[PDB]
RNA sequence: CGAUGGCCUCCGUUGCCCUCAGCCGAUCGAAAGGGAGUCGGGUUCAGAUCCCCGAAUCCGGAGUGGCGGAGAUGGGCGCCGCGAGGCGUCCAGUGCGGUAACGCGACCGAUCCCGGAGAAGCCGGCGGGAGCCCCGGGGAGAGUUCUCUUUUCUUUGUGAAGGGCAGGGCGCCCUGGAAUGGGUUCGCCCCGAGAGAGGGGCCCGUGCCUUGGAAAGCGUCGCGGUUCCGGCGGCGUCCGGUGAGCUCUCGCUGGCCCUUGAAAAUCCGGGGGAGAGGGUGUAAAUCUCGCGCCGGGCCGUACCCAUAUCCGCAGCAGGUCUCCAAGGUGAACAGCCUCUGGCAUGUUGGAACAAUGUAGGUAAGGGAAGUCGGCAAGCCGGAUCCGUAACUUCGGGAUAAGGAUUGGCUCUAAGGGCUGGCAGCCGACUUAGAACUGGUGCGGACCAGGGGAAUCCG
C-alpha cells in the first residue's frame, strides 16, 4: 500500500524543520541513497561511502564524484571541453 | 601429555635417558603405563590384560616402577 | 528384566519394640501400582517375608525410593521416628538402624 | 692490512683501510589503549593463578653444537656374480604430491624493495556455541506424614596444552552453461564478470571424545589415630527433552554520517638473487622438524573499597569509577514475595497514648461557594474489541474525545517437528469461541495518562 501520499524519503522528520526544507533535502536524500549503474562492470552497485566517494560493490572501483550525486553538471561540462581543448589543440 | 598408540615406541621412550619414572595404574577395563620424562607424560593405555603383564617385566632395569594402589 | 529390594528390619525386631508383621501388611496396602493401591495391581509385584528379611519383587519399573518413603511412612505412624533411620548399606537394600 | 689466543687447523677478539646507508629527530608520556607466555587440586589465625603437589608453556643462550630426521643418496657405461648383490668410470642431486583451491615433519640465501598483522565508529536483524533457568525420570541424604501426597528440598564433574570428530563460515577451486528465468533471506540479495546441480579445498572449532584423569574433587555409609592424621575403607558421581527464555561470545548481513570513527613498539610473508657446498662421499653447506641441556634479575601483592577503614573537622541520611546477577507474578533489569549470602533497625531503652506537630487515611449532604491563583489532595490509569473532531508544515493532532469487556472452573477449534494426500511417535507456548458458576466481583494487592475550548510567548 502507499503509506504517505506526498512525503517520501523525509517522512522519518516527523513534523520538523518545516516543509519547505524538508521538501527541499527530500530530492538530495533520494539522490544520495540511490544505488547507480557502474560504468565499469555494468552492475548497478555503485553506492556512496563518504562525501564523494562512490564504490562499487562487486567491481570494487572507487570513484570520486558529487557530494549528493555520482556525477556533477559543472564536472560533465568541463569533462566534455577538456576533451574539445585536447583534440583541438594538437588537431 | 603425550597417547603412545603402538607397543614399540613406548618401550623406545622408556629407554631414553631422560624418563625418570614409570607408574602403573590398573583400573577395570584399561591398564595405563605413565612414564614422565623432562617435557610430556606418556601415556600408553592397554586394553585386555595379558599384554600388560608380560610387558610387565620388559621395562629397562635401571627405571624405577611405581604400582598405583 | 527384574527388580528386587530388600527392608532390614532386623535390630528393631531383637530390641522388641515393633514387629515385621504390620511392616508386611502396610506395604501390601499401600503400594500403589501406576497409581492404584488395590492387590498391588495384580501379581505384577510380588512381597515375600524372610526372618526379618522384607523382599520386594517387581518387572514393572520400581523406587528403591519409593519404598524408603513407604518405610519412613510407617515409621512416623508408628512413632519410631525419633529412635530409628532408614539407611542403604547397598543396592537394593535398606536397613532400619538406631542413631 | 696488521696482532693475539685456543690441537695457531678454523674461528673468536680487536686496531687500520676499502665498501654499504635517510630520518623524522635526545628523552618523557597509560597499574582501563597496544603488549609472547599458567592451569587444576591441597594448604593458613591472617598469603595464594605467588607456598606444596601435578600437569604445562613463552622468551633467551650454548667453541666443540647433544642427538635423531630432512638436505640423500639416483641414473648411464665397462664389469664380476646364475642371480641376489658387489667393483671401476662419467652425469645429476639447495625436497615431494594435487588439473585447482592447496597439502606434506623440515625443505639454503645478504644488502634492498613490497605487503600483512598490530589497527579500529555507532545502531539494527538473524543464526551458531556455552553458562544459567526449565521439564520427565534413576540414585544418595534430609523435611511433612492429624488426612493425602510413586511426595517436597539439596546434590548428581573435569582445567591448561596436544590429537581426533562434530558444528559454524568462506567475495576459494574443478565439471557444466541457465528465459518458461532460476536460487534464496525475517529483511535482503545473487547470477554468461558464470546461477542452480554434483565433487572438493581452506579458516574458526571456547562444543564432544581422548591424553591429563581418578590417583585428585564431591555426596553419602563405616572403621580407625582414645589425639598429634592430604588416615583408611566401601558405594555413587546416571539417562533423557525442550524453549521468540536471560547473560556472554562467535559469525553473517544491513542501516547512519556536510561525524568515516588512533599511533608506535613488536612480529610475519613475499619479490629478488649477491653469496655458500661437494664431487659421489665418513657426502658438505644449511634446517621455522622431533627430542634433549641451562636461565629468567628489580618493584607492588595484607585489609576496607562504604548508611563505620576514602573526601566532607566525626562511625556525618551528602559525594565517590567498575564486574558477577536465582525462583514466582508480570511486557519488563518495574513494583511485591521468596532461595544462596548477609544483617539486628542505623550513636540508647522502659512506661504512658494530653495538647500542638511531622507522615499517612476516611468522611453525611453540597461540590471551588475556599484562595491572588483548584496550592494540596482527589479523578483517570493496564490490556482486548469498537470509535476518534477542529486544525495541519499532510508527517501529525491521537492513548484525541467517547463506549463495552476483564474472575474461577470445564471444554472445543486453530496454529508444528521426526521416522516409514497416509500411518506412527514426540512437542512448545499462544489466539479465538462456548457452557457452568460466584452477594456484579474480577488490570481485586502491586504497577498504572484527568479531560476539553481558547489567548500570549518561544
Ligand atoms: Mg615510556
Ligand atoms: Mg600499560
Ligand atoms: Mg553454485
Ligand atoms: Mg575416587
Ligand atoms: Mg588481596
Ligand atoms: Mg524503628
Ligand atoms: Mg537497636
Ligand atoms: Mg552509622
Ligand atoms: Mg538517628
Ligand atoms: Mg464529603
Ligand atoms: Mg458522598
Ligand atoms: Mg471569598
Ligand atoms: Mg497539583
Ligand atoms: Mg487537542
Ligand atoms: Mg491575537
Ligand atoms: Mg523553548
Ligand atoms: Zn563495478
Amino acid at each position: 500500500a502507499k503509506r504517505t501520499k506526498k512525503v517520501g524519503i523525509v517522512g522519518k522528520y516527523g513534523t520538523r524543520y518545516g516543509a519547505s526544507l524538508r521538501k527541499m533535502v527530500k530530492k538530495i536524500e533520494i539522490s544520495q541513497h540511490a544505488k547507480y549503474t557502474c560504468s565499469f562492470c555494468g552492475k548497478t552497485k555503485m553506492k556512496r561511502r563518504a562525501v564523494g566517494i562512490w564504490h562499487c560493490g562487486s567491481c570494487m572501483k572507487t570513484v570520486a564524484g558529487g557530494a549528493w550525486t555520482y556525477n556533477t553538471t559543472s564536472a560533465v561540462t568541463v569533462k566534455s571541453a577538456i576533451r574539445r581543448l585536447k583534440e583541438l589543440k594538437d588537431q | 601429555p603425550r597417547k603412545i598408540e603402538e607397543i614399540k615406541d613406548f618401550l623406545l621412550t622408556a629407554r631414553r635417558k631422560d624418563a625418570k619414572s614409570v607408574k602403573i595404574k590398573k583400573n577395570k577395563d584399561n591398564v595405563k603405563f605413565k612414564v614422565r620424562c623432562s617435557r610430556y607424560l606418556y601415556t600408553l593405555v592397554i586394553t585386555d590384560k595379558e599384554k600388560a603383564e608380560k610387558l610387565k617385566q620388559s621395562l629397562p632395569p635401571g627405571l624405577a616402577v611405581k604400582e598405583l594402589k | 528384566q527384574l527388580l528386587k529390594f530388600t527392608l532390614d528390619c532386623t535390630h528393631p525386631v531383637e530390641d522388641g519394640i515393633m514387629d515385621a508383621a504390620n511392616f508386611e501388611q502396610f506395604l501390601q496396602e499401600r503400594i500403589k501400582v501406576n497409581g492404584k493401591a488395590g492387590n498391588l495391581g495384580g501379581g505384577v509385584v510380588s512381597l515375600e517375608r524372610s526372618k526379618s528379611k522384607i523382599t520386594v519383587t517387581s518387572e514393572v519399573p520400581f523406587s528403591k525410593r519409593y519404598l524408603k518413603y513407604l518405610t519412613k511412612k510407617y515409621l512416623k505412624k508408628n512413632n519410631l521416628r525419633d529412635w530409628l533411620r532408614v539407611v542403604a548399606n547397598t543396592k537394593e537394600s535398606y536397613e532400619l538402624r538406631y542413631f
